[PDB]
RNA sequence: UUGACCUCAAAUCAGGUAGGAAUACCCGCUGAACUUAAGCAUAUCAAUAAGCGGAGGAAAAGAAACCAACCGGGAUUGCCUUAGUAACGGCGAGUGAAGCGGCAAAAGCUCAAAUUUGAAAUCUGGCGUCUUCGACGUCCGAGUUGUAAUUUGAAGAAG
RNA sequence: GUUUCAAAGGCCUAAUUUUCUAGGCCACCAUCGAAAGGGAAUCCGGUUAAUAUUCCGGAACCUGGAUAUGGAUUCUUCAC
RNA sequence: AACGCAGCGAAUUGCGAUAUGUAUUGUGAAUUGCAGAUUUUCGUGAAUCAUCAAAUCUUUGAACGCACAUUGCGCCCUCUGGUAUUCCAGGGGGCAUGCCUGUUUGAGCGUCAUU
């Protein structure tokens, strides 16, 4: 079919095509031994399921009535951080530590300039394979970004 | 990974699963009742000095049959009405535009007896 | 605030990044019909500043269309009249490539209604442009006061009337002295100015 | 001849009958049509017969919807005709919907009486 | 011209009975200024269709 | 071997929606010649008739990338003036606005571009129950490539 | 423009003996166009004020459905 | 737009096999060229009356199963007849195109993780 023809011939356009330098860098990826260790970790600090969400609000409505207590009560929560107008203004502001980037977005202009941008801060990163895989663990079926800021000792 | 075999040169549509319909409301909310009665077939004896020449000799009764009525549904309005088991139908459009049915009965039956029955001889 | 690295990264055009993603996308575009349906918006940060949101009953249609000049359709370049009139090929269409681009996918997609278009990528042949649209019958739209205004009857067929942005251009409707013959209606105007009013006492 | 109201306490098989009774009527009277010059008996018959098709048809018409009140979506025909134009408007719920921003406007600041 | 259609058939069934003269009991009608048929047809003078 | 994602399909799938009519007035495109110049070619008739697309009881326009050079006015629309004037034109025939001034009527406003990030707070449909132009509860989906609240330059936000 | 730089379908047998599921093969393609071209099968005699290869009497024939009697075939068989 | 419908109408005026109309409401005794009733005339009611909110609405037409100088030719579900899942007829209900939101089956080393 033709849809089938244009897919493979777009993978040979741009291949045989000299790409520069800020587009030539996603092809450096994460490599199979490093990357497992990676998502074994940020699968602990994900976030909560709906109806774990459910299980918290009961818990805030008997405090608040009996007892009256916001800020402290239901903990603090340690959770990986999404969203990629989120995700730029922790690392505008030098509170990322470690940055997970897709290798396979739509448009590339939409994350392209996140390399420049954690040189400046000083910050680590990490560009790594499957937008799918991100979303995995965080809910969603594409993610695109994710993040580290706070973790446990 | 190992690719499907695959002998011909062509490729065509897979088939899929066409599911049947199962609607949420009737579009008609009344079904409705029978367009082409008994009654609206077969309207009125004929009575000119023709027909009762045919009806004493050939056994035969003719009708002024109703526009949109085939020789099957004549039959079935002829056998219902009067309770006659009919031979044979022969149809005609007149040029004022109004359908004759000329129908002939078995040996049984005498086209006579029926005709002063129904009103007219 | 990632929106707007895209809106000062998008004007560096004649950049080493830019004219490879330029001439990669505008060769894909030719091999897909005229008009067909896109998935998601190419620019996401244009999109948004025409009014665009990423939710059930926006959605979003590229288009391709002809560049240069219109010609005269008379037969033999014969116009039967005087030599003012004789000029065929360097004659020009008064409304813009983009409204013509606007009108087209109107007219396939009736339904929908359109709010505004933005430039994707040209060549020599063609240009290309994406529209956007918004369902009126939609129950989303409806409820919902911000984008509600859209589904009245009087909003029936902007394009084609000239209420879009590209379309106020076009007619010429700016405050200024430079828009006098044209500013609440060239027509309009002219029908007023000739025209001889007479009151009962003279 | 007939009464319409006197045929609304009757049940679903008697008006059967009642219009098949008066069918045969109209038969025989169209014999006597053309053995006879004149005969303004057979205007009386017919528009009886127009009498309890009317009132059949809407016993059947209030049974869909004894049904189907209560639910959403109905037969096209069971709903409200009106008109085109007004059918394809917004309700009086929505545009009455305004959003949040001006409903603390109108709150704060509302058109207030005063005189001289 | 015997071998006929039906649609031309039904337009000819209604000339046979729309040519018919006055009846005369409409004549003694209260107001009335009708006298004879105007919109009457002969095969020879005037043609149909 | 199994399950995702991205693009593209199919179905008499569940539910909706578009066409034509009329056209006095209204918003655009397209576009003549007779005529006038005592001829005729730019001009004029005319940014008009015929042709094509699209609306409503009105339509369009509208809250300044304005008008001014004053002691400065203050969204749009129309009427009286400006004016047969400043300009245009084989500077021939002919064409031709707008600012201020006096009235009728007056009403103002919304997004994008900032992180809720100590809790996508938001929304379509399905199924159920009610006081049914809706309201309440529950189950999938939409969506983090950005849906709510918050702010629009007259300001405005964070302390 | 009418088979094209389209993912363009409808024809047979069981399975199952709820009547819904399984077998399969095969594949550049709407639809209108001739009452003088192509084309399944009806003749004689009678009868009306006006109709007949079309009604009546008598003798035939085709296409599509159903189906059981006779005959033929069968120790090596789908006749001699 | 065609073709029909009045006790006696060709046209005009009305209506669609419920056919110069039916139901619902109001007024309170007509219609009238000639018939004919109905007694409905101290009434749940005459009438070519006014009114109009429930229905009917042939064949068409933007016109929608495919065609249309044809009342041409098909396909699906469903009940009833003739011995019948397949053939014949009858009664009822359905099958156009573009586009949007969702649902269910899927196609592609376009591409990610797991044996």
């Amino acid at each position: 079919p033709e849809y089938v023809r244009l897919q493979r011939q777009k993978k040979i356009l741009s291949i045989r095509l000299k790409v520069p330098p800020s587009i030539a860098q996603f092809q450096n990826t994460l490599d199979r031994n490093t990357a497992a260790e990676t998502f074994k970790l940020l699968k602990k600090y994900s976030p909560e399921t709906a109806a774990e969400k459910k299980e918290r609000l009961t818990k805030e409505a008997a405090a608040i009535a009996e007892g009256k207590t916001k800020q402290e009560a239901s903990p603090k929560p340690y959770v990986v951080k999404y969203g990629l107008n989120h995700v730029v203004s922790l690392i505008e502001n030098k509170k990322a530590k470690l940055v997970l980037i897709a290798n396979d977005v739509d448009p590339i202009e939409l994350v392209i300039f996140l390399p420049a941008l954690c040189k400046k801060m000083g910050v680590p990163y990490a560009i790594v394979k499957g937008k799918a895989r991100l979303g995995t663990l965080v809910n969603q079926k594409t993610s695109a970004v994710a993040a580290l800021t706070e973790v446990r000792e | 990974k190992a690719l499907k075999v695959r002998t011909s040169a062509s490729f065509r549509l897979p088939k899929t699963l066409k599911l049947a319909r199962s609607p949420k409301y009737a579009t008609k909310a009344v079904p409705h009742y029978n367009r082409l009665d008994s009654y609206k077939v077969i309207e009125q004896p004929i009575t000119s000095e023709t027909a009762m020449k045919k009806v004493e000799d050939g056994n035969t009764l003719v009708f002024k049959v109703s526009l949109k009525a085939n020789k099957y549904q004549i039959k079935k309005a002829v056998k219902e009405l009067y309770e006659v088991d009919v031979l044979s139908v022969n149809t005609l459009v007149r040029p004022n535009g109004t359908k004759k049915a000329y129908v002939r009965l078995t040996a049984d039956f005498d086209a006579l007896d029926i005709a002063n029955r129904i009103g007219y001889i | 605030g990632a929106y707007k690295y895209l809106e000062e990264l998008q004007r560096k055009k004649q950049s080493d990044v830019l004219r490879f993603l330029q001439r990669v996308r505008v060769w894909e575009y030719r091999q897909k019909n005229v008009i067909h349906r896109a998935s998601r918006p190419t620019r996401p940060d244009k999109a948004r500043r025409l009014g665009y949101k990423a939710k059930q009953g926006f959605v979003i249609y590229r288009v391709r269309v002809r560049r240069g000049n219109r010609k005269r359709p008379v037969s033999k370049g014969a116009t039967y009249g005087k030599p003012t009139n004789q000029g065929v090929n360097q004659l020009k269409y008064q409304r813009s490539l983009r409204a013509t681009a606007e009108e087209r996918v109107g007219r396939r997609a009736a339904n929908l209604r359109v709010l505004n278009s933005y430039w994707i990528n040209q060549d020599s042949t063609y240009k290309y442009f994406e529209v956007i649209l918004v369902d009126p019958s939609h129950k989303a739209i409806r409820r919902d006061a911000k984008y509600n205004w859209i589904c009245n009857p009087v909003h029936k067929h902007r394009e084609a009337r000239g209420l879009t942005a590209t379309g106020k251009k076009s007619r010429g409707i700016n405050k200024g002295h430079k828009f006098h013959n044209t500013q609440a209606g060239r027509r309009k105007t002219w029908k007023r100015q000739n025209t001889l009013s007479l009151w009962r006492y003279r | 001849g007939i009464k319409a109201y006197e045929l609304r306490t009757k049940s679903k098989d008697q008006l059967e009958q009642q219009l098949v009774e008066l069918k045969k009527e109209l038969a025989e009277l169209k014999v006597q049509k053309l053995s006879r010059p004149s005969l303004p008996k057979i205007n009386t018959v017919r528009k009886n017969i127009a009498r309890v098709l009317t009132v059949i048809s809407q016993n059947q018409r209030q049974a869909v919807r004894e049904l189907y009140k209560g639910k959403k979506y109905q037969p096209k025909d069971l709903r409200a005709k009106k008109t085109r134009a007004l059918r394809r408007a917004l309700t009086k719920f929505e545009a009455s919907q305004v959003t949040e921003k001006q409903r603390k406007k109108q709150i704060a600041f509302p058109q207030r009486k005063y005189a001289i | 011209a015997a071998q006929k259609s039906f649609r031309i058939k039904q337009k000819m069934a209604k000339a046979k009975k729309q040519n018919r003269p006055l009846p005369q009991w409409i004549r003694l009608r209260t107001n009335n200024t009708i006298r004879y048929n105007a919109k009457r047809r002969n095969w020879r003078r005037t043609k149909m269709n």
